[PDB]
DNA sequence: TATGACCTGAAGTGACCT
DNA sequence: TAAGGTCACTTCAGGTCA
């Protein structure tokens, strides 16, 4: 649930 | 003196029965009987017809046509008679009122010309009807977002494990290498999807776990769509990142099971008969994200309501572009089911990988586990 | 070539001399005249491959006008002020499908203090559901026979299609049967489930999924027998089933069901443009449910606790 | 295997 | 009740005047 | 000549009724 979330808030 | 008529005739008979035709009727030439039969068949479809007990070998002529109506209609279809050539009830009302009430019959009265003794046309709103502005704006936005998010994956090309050509066929680490490669391509795919959905309007109106659940659920199916879009019909190969092409046997060397690989290729070759453009693909993906039947969804109402505009926008785009093909839309909405089946197959592939104690990347292991 | 002066430059007929700036006959003259006058935009479905000659020139007006304009005819030369300006039926009738649904399901309700059956007990929900399923497989084949063109198919393909779709068929059936109750579903054996019982049985997830995504939506949009039968027909014909002799026929029949259903929607419910699309969108939700139920069916069968009848066993084996 | 075929026959 | 010769009836075409 | 118009002529929809 963490990595997708950190991919959400900003640009990858 | 020459006769003043085009007059195309001469008894070319009938494509249904073979009796004498009076001319072309419903995109084919036929007689009065076949024409009337076809009309009364289209306007009334709930009429009682007898099933064919004599087999589909029923012979058509100027006599036996009254025996089996199903075969008669079926050969009317074989004759190429279109159903849309029969005027509907709302279509026929305007082909009456114009010809009765005033124009061409019983009434002509105007300001000019008048022997009256003893007996804004163009647009209201700036219309032109269907496919409104906001819809096309949304479509173009989705396409532009698709391209913009697609360009980010182009710089990740030499970030990945090279393909081991000329590799030992019995080598396990070769299969492991190809597998790792494809999983990395899948990572790029997932990030690309996340960015795309991020640029999708209305998607930011949901909660964190809502967006996360929707993405985790729709990811594989979106990948299937993007793969079917990158499929090459003639060469029978799939090209990822536009410079990387792979055949079916390449997936066979990847270590993937046949039951996983085959239906995907079936799905990919099935979508080329649709001939979808970037707009329809983008709309399909957009709808697929907004499916409310996904697991772990707290507010399915918001998601369904968000799915509403994309569905009808896809409808207006389909009907206007290709009025000739009316089955394109239901055949497009039906691909979602295939996406579900292939999603189940995908999950079974994941479990298959889990069976051999194989490891997949933390992101992919986050989504599909 | 000065002989071409005596012929039409478009259809290649004998001309009267120049009219619109090219040499053309009275036919192309009057055609370009009547066209440019109203300047009506033609639509040719071929497309754009049309070759215009003397004989066939009146078959396609679009390409004829395009060839007239290509020869150098002017729209400014034309006087009079102006320049530039249902169903598909009887192959797959919905009435016979309705007849099938009415034949198989006797249970309905009209306008006080009555209804056929709703007894209950929360033991054992899974066993009772399997029992009702086995009970309804026979009515499922009996339903399949009354569906147009299915009986004409080869026997083995009929077998395959039934074995493939039986789950989703029965599911849609009891969902629409339970459309009047929340929550939850009424069995064809008459007994009641009551999802609390499903939760206590460990199957509550898929059950509540059925409650949320099927019966709820069906009740919200008020789906009738015709639409239910059509959706069940779409589920019934699957070209993607394994072992099919001629999948294209099945796919074609499915398309026929699409056209017929969309027709019925454009007739019965002119109010809702998204009715048909909604009905189609109920299908992907059904597939994910139909598959998940098989996973539990493969489970409870392999565990060897809940008794399974012979027919249901055959469908599972 | 058996039943469905016979049920589909008649 | 379904059927097909037969009509109503517009939109169109072109040989021949104007 | 080269522009117009007229109106015998075609067409292919639906509707009638014995
Ligand atoms: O090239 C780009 O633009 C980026 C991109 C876009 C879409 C897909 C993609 O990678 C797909 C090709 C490799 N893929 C690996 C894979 C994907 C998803 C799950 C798994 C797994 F972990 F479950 F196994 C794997 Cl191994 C496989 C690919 C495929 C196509 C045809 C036959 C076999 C495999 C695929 C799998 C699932 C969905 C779509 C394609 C890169
Ligand atoms: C949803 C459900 C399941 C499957 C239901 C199926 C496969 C058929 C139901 C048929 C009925 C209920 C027919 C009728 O009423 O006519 C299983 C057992 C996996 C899990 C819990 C309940
Ligand atoms: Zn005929
Ligand atoms: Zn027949
Ligand atoms: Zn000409
Ligand atoms: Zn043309």
């Amino acid at each position: 649930h963490k990595i997708l979330h950190r991919l959400l808030q900003d640009s990858s | 003196k020459k006769g003043p008529a085009p007059k195309m005739l001469g008894h070319e008979l009938c494509r249904v029965c073979g009796d004498k035709a009076s001319g072309f009727h419903y995109n084919v030439l036929s007689c009065e009987g076949c024409k009337g039969f076809f009309r009364r068949s289209v306007v009334r479809g709930g009429a009682r017809r007898y099933a064919c007990r004599g087999g589909g070998t029923c012979q058509m002529d100027a006599f036996m046509r009254r025996k089996c109506q199903q075969c008669r209609l079926r050969k009317c279809k074989e004759a190429g008679m279109r159903e849309q050539c029969v005027l509907s009830e709302e279509q026929i009302r305007k082909k009456k009122i114009r010809k009765q009430q005033q124009q061409e019959s019983q009434s002509q009265s105007q300001s000019p010309v008048g022997p009256q003794g003893s007996s804004s046309q163009g647009s209201g709103e700036g219309e032109g009807v269907q496919l409104t502005a906001a819809q096309e704006l949304m479509i173009q936005q989705l396409v532009a977002a698709q391209l913009q998010c697609n360009k980010r994956s182009f710089s990740d090309q030499p970030k990945v494990t090279p393909w081991p050509l000329g590799a030992d066929p019995q080598s396990r680490d070769a299969r492991q290498q190809r597998f790792a490669h494809f999983t990395e391509l899948a990572i790029i795919s997932v990030q690309e999807i996340v960015d795309f959905a991020k640029q999708v309007p209305g998607f930011l109106q949901l909660g964190r776990e809502d967006q996360i659940a929707l993405l985790k659920a729709s990811t594989i199916e979106i990948m299937l769509l993007e793969t079917a879009r990158r499929y090459n019909h003639e060469t029978e190969c799939i090209t990822f990142l536009k410079d990387f092409t792979y055949s079916k046997d390449d997936f066979h060397r990847a270590g993937l099971q046949v039951e996983f690989i085959n239906p995907i290729f079936e799905f990919s070759r099935a979508m080329r008969r649709l001939g979808l453009d970037d707009a329809e693909y983008a709309l399909l993906i957009a709808i697929n994200i907004f499916s409310a039947d996904r697991p772990n969804v707290q507010e399915p109402g918001r998601v369904e309501a968000l799915q509403q505009p994309y569905v009808e926008a896809l409808l207006s785009y389909t009907r206007i572009k290709r009025p000739q093909d009316q089955l394109r839309f239901p055949r497009m909405l039906m691909k979602l089911v295939s996406l579900r089946t292939l999603s189940s197959v995908h999950s079974e592939q994941v479990f298959a990988l889990r069976l051999q104690d194989k490891k997949l990347p933390p992101l992919l292991s986050e989504i599909w586990d | 070539a000065s002989f071409t002066k005596h012929i039409c430059a478009i259809c290649g007929d004998r001309s009267s001399g120049k009219h619109y700036g090219v040499y053309s006959c009275e036919g192309c003259k009057g055609f370009f005249k009547r066209t440019v006058r109203k300047d009506l935009t033609y639509t040719c479905r071929d497309n754009k491959d049309c070759l215009i000659d003397k004989r066939q020139r009146n078959r396609c007006q679009y390409c004829r006008y395009q060839k007239c304009l290509a020869m150098g005819m002017k729209r400014e030369a034309v006087q009079e002020e102006r320049q530039r300006g249902s169903s598909a039926n009887e192959d797959m009738p919905v009435e016979r499908i309705l007849e099938a649904e009415l034949a198989v399901e006797p249970k309905t309700e009209t306008y006080e203090a009555n209804m056929g059956l709703n007894p209950s007990s929360p033991n054992d929900p899974v066993t009772n559901i399997c029992q009702a399923a086995d009970k309804q497989l026979f009515t499922l084949v009996e339903w399949a026979k009354r569906i147009p063109h299915f009986s004409e198919l080869p026997l083995d393909d009929q077998v395959i299609l039934l074995r493939a779709g039986w789950n989703e068929l029965l599911i849609a059936s009891f969902s629409h049967r339970s459309i009047a109750v929340k929550d939850g579903i009424l069995l064809a054996t008459g007994l009641h489930v009551h999802r609390n019982s499903a939760h206590s049985a460990g199957v509550g997830a898929i059950f509540d999924r059925v409650l949320t995504e099927l019966v709820s939506k069906m009740r919200d949009m008020q789906m009738d027998k015709t639409e239910l039968g059509c959706l069940r027909a779409i589920v019934l014909f699957n070209p993607d089933s394994k072992g099919l002799s001629n999948p294209a026929e099945v796919e074609a029949l499915r398309e026929k069901v699409y056209a017929s259903l969309e027709a019925y929607c454009k007739h019965k419910y002119p109010e809702q443009p998204g009715r048909f699309a909604k009905l189609l969108l109920r299908l992907p939700a059904l597939r994910s449910i139909g598959l998940k139920c098989l996973e539990h069916l493969f489970f409870f069968k392999l565990i060897g606790d809940t008794p399974i009848d012979t027919f249901l066993m055959e469908m599972l084996e």
